[PDB]
């Protein structure tokens, strides 16, 4: 657990920060937080993020695969990587007598890849195999086709690529991504720990000494403002008879920018509906009965999607958006809106109070939040918002954003 | 880890740890064997559960997180909640405890739910090895009642185990529950029964659970329902006995893993086309242990793949000081699930420091042991699928 805290920030003279939050436990999870993602993409490399992420943890000069593998094993260093639209991360979680193996291993992956035409092609299989596995599950399917329809923009691609797009990816291109993208100034070094702040600078310090320093700070890639995206909603249905009596939908709604007052409101209406488990569904839902129920909402750049989805039987999936549509619709209700806010307000607080002991989770909120926002939020001043939010946020929320706008939905259906 | 035993018999045993989070819960020694049929104690208690909470509105607005784990030999329940729930959370689980049999629509609902178990992806590879072995590897067949039901045979209510839940149930909780707890347990009569239950024996049956898979389960389009799985199991050790950290070790050793690395990875995964996974468990009951290995291949690979499996336990008698050491390594890591799990059993929780000690505290000599006394067993053998059990059986003699 942590305790409202706020982070420690030193820049070492090669241009890395060094962000340190104090925790509690002999706990510690340290890694690189780097704004590259598929927002960033073109129609010409999209997947290149994905790409890059998986060479870079195929070893470089001083550490290649077998190193690394000895270092899993014998050595109690576990390294764990993803890739957002938005981000991505490369990170370990220790023990903290493994600092200095761990900070060494990370930098000279991350920050020092020798990137081989060799490595690129052997990789690719692997690529397109996560692809047709994520493919296989429908959720994931239904969230992509979801995006696809909503952003013509670069939103709308999937993370790993199109088939075509994850064939064609060329060395020059993940080169390319690695020199444009994971450089000091687009990139966090982030350390959820017990140890003093001083003890990961020296560390780290001790880790990047072959590291020289940016000439110059030309106009980060990432900069939301290269990727413009525009929500445009739209219906698309499509088959999987291998499905049976089941289909899948989705529906979406455009959602506020991060920055945006009407944000929070935003997650408080997508937490009221929620998800459905197992003995949980939201007092909204009329029928209780429906299948499954999920609820998202994410901020991407400008822009941002609120997405409904579940699975029913051909007979139920029908009856399964309007309820969904109701249930949106009595928040507005006068008679409900504040019994709406509270529930959702308290819904917010308990998901992010149940990611406060995992240090995993305390460090990739803290990544994001150091390389998505004008500056830094910490949980207590979050709390503040959220207990400040009223009545009128919700429907001024509900004006832009839901009150007559058409929504993005995708049937996938087996028959 | 704080044990108390209240006025009235009850034990109650607290979690330790940094506040934020809170736990309550019971665990009982009742489980799927103490019904006559598969999923009649697991459909029973999950009616008394959904009732307890009131609703899932209920739940929901509360923002309480419920999970109720019902194996062979006994249950829990655990509830998790932030401490403005605190009330709600608490006289739900008393009426859990209350002994009262639940309402049969109530029942009817939730049979349904148990028949569309797989479906819903309720019923994953893991909760199969488990059936697997516990209708091939125990003399007693009444281990072989599971909690989830065939598409064709029944499911009835158990009254006699509800009365039964407060008269054996140990309280659980996080520390930050002490007082609320100590109340709850108040409650309840004065004195647990304690009745002796060990663990049946081992015994090397050949069995089938020939039934199919649907082609959904939860989300996914299932990459494994048109494959067999091969459930090899021999005895080990209870959860309490010093060789456990060993064969902890030894399951490592084995390891596994899919494509979409150990010994049932690199030889049994590799070495047979169209096989997605392996893997190798230690599982404990009440008294005994069952060591298995799990194969899932196409049903005609079967048998090369067990041939597959006895060259890896050959090779264990010369595995080299490395990997004698890596799967000491291997074995380092839902907090509150495990202490509930091990303060059962009475074994040293996952998560604890003196459990991870443990782990390097046992060297080739109590691994070797280990090794020994288990394989000197014929395997119990089981498959999911047509696959006939004994041709599979051959490849041990
Ligand atoms: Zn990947």
């Amino acid at each position: 657990i942590s305790r409202y805290a706020v982070p420690q920030i030193s820049k070492l003279s090669n241009g890395v920060r060094v962000a340190t939050i104090p925790v509690i436990g002999e706990a510690t999870t340290l890694g690189y937080w780097i704004k590259s993602g598929s927002m960033y993409e073109n129609a010409s490399n999209s997947g290149v993020s994905h790409y890059l992420q998986h060479v870079i943890f195929r070893g470089n000069e001083k550490y290649p695969q077998r190193k690394l593998e000895q270092l899993a094993e014998y050595e109690g260093i576990n390294l764990m990587a993803s890739t957002s639209r938005v981000t991505t991360n490369f990170n370990a979680t220790i023990s903290n007598d493994k600092l200095d193996v761990a900070t060494d291993v990370l930098s000279q992956l991350v920050l020092n890849p020798r990137i081989k035409k060799s490595i690129v092609d052997n990789e690719r299989d692997t690529i397109l195999a996560e692809e047709y596995e994520v493919s296989q599950d429908i959720n994931e399917v239904i969230w992509d086709k979801l995006h696809e329809i909503s952003f013509k923009t670069s939103i709308g691609f999937p993370i790993l690529g199109s088939h075509q797009s994850i064939q064609k990816i060329t060395t020059e291109m993940v080169q390319s991504q690695h020199s444009n993208f994971f450089n000091q100034d687009n990139l966090y070094f982030v350390a959820v720990t017990s140890l003093p702040h001083d003890v990961i600078l020296k560390s780290v310090e001790k880790a990047t000494q072959f590291l020289k320093p940016l000439a110059s700070h030309p106009k980060l890639a990432s900069d939301n403002d290269l990727h413009v995206q525009k929500f445009e909603p739209n219906q698309k249905q499509y088959l999987l008879p291998q499905l049976g009596d089941n289909a899948f939908v989705a529906i979406g709604f455009e959602a506020p920018s991060l920055d945006s007052p009407l944000y929070i409101p935003s997650q408080i209406v997508k937490s009221v509906i929620g998800s459905k488990e197992k003995y949980s569904v939201s007092p909204l839902i009329e029928n209780t009965n429906i299948r499954t129920l999920n609820s998202y909402s994410f901020p991407y750049g400008n822009s941002g999607l609120t997405a409904f989805f579940g699975n029913e039987s051909i007979n139920n999936l029908n009856g399964w958006v309007n309820t969904i549509f109701q249930s949106i619709g009595t928040i507005f209700s006068n008679e409900n809106i504040e019994g709406s806010l509270n529930v959702g307000r308290l819904c917010v607080k308990s998901q992010l109070a149940r990611g406060l002991s995992s240090t995993r989770t305390i460090a990739d909120e803290l990544g994001n939040n150091l390389l998505l926002r004008n500056e830094y939020m910490s949980l207590g001043k979050w709390d503040e918002l959220l207990n400040a939010t009223n009545i009128n946020n919700i429907k001024e929320y509900f004006d832009k954003y839901i009150l007559e706008k058409n929504a993005s939905m995708v049937i996938i259906s087996g028959k | 880890c704080v044990s108390s035993v209240l006025p009235n018999g009850i034990h109650l045993k607290l979690m330790k740890g940094p506040r934020g989070v809170c736990s309550i819960g019971a665990v009982f020694p009742i489980g799927s064997i103490n019904s006559p049929k598969t999923a009649d104690t697991q459909v029973t208690l999950s009616s008394k559960l959904v009732e307890s909470l009131i609703s899932p509105k209920h739940v929901f607005m509360h923002q309480v997180y419920p999970f109720l784990q019902v194996n062979r030999e006994y249950s829990y329940l655990t509830l998790q909640f932030l401490p403005e729930s605190t009330t709600y959370a608490i006289e739900s689980l008393k009426r859990f405890l209350d002994g009262a049999a639940p309402a049969n629509t109530t029942f009817d609902q939730q049979k349904q739910l148990n028949y569309a178990a797989e479906q819903l992806g309720e019923y994953n590879l893991l909760e199969k090895y488990k059936d697997l072995v516990c209708m091939s590897s125990f003399s007693n067949k009444s281990y072989a009642h599971g909690n989830y039901a065939l598409q064709g045979e029944k499911i009835d209510l158990n009254p006699q185990i509800l009365k039964e839940i407060p008269k054996c149930t140990t309280l659980v909780g996080s520390i930050d529950m002490y007082e609320e707890l100590v109340k709850l347990g108040g409650s309840l009569s004065p004195f647990p029964k304690v009745k002796l239950h060990i663990t049946s024996n081992f015994e090397p049956n050949h069995v089938n659970k020939n039934v199919k898979q649907s082609s959904l389960q939860g989300s996914k389009i299932s990459m494994t329902s048109s494959l067999s799985i091969m459930s090899l199991s021999w005895p080990s050790c209870g959860a309490k006995s010093v060789e456990a950290p060993a064969y902890a070790v030894l399951s490592k050793i084995f390891g596994g893993g899919s494509e979409f690395s150990s010994l049932l990875y690199t030889k049994v995964v590799g070495g047979v086309a169209r096989c997605h996974q392996a893997y190798a468990y230690n599982n404990f009951f009440t008294t005994g242990g069952r060591f298995n290995i799990n194969v899932v291949a196409e049903d005609r690979n079967l048998v090369k793949a067990a041939q597959l499996v006895r060259e890896c336990i050959h090779s264990v008698e010369t595995i080299e000081d490395k990997n004698l050491d890596a799967a000491r390594g291997l074995v380092i890591t839902k907090r509150f699930n495990e202490f509930v799990r091990s303060s059962y059993l009475g074994c040293k929780p996952i998560y604890s420091s003196q459990y991870k000690k443990s782990i390097k505290e046992v060297t080739r000599k109590a691994v070797e042991k280990a090794l020994k006394q288990t394989f000197s067993y014929k395997p119990a053998v089981a498959v999911y699928g047509p696959a006939v059990p004994n041709e599979i059986a051959k490849v041990f003699e």
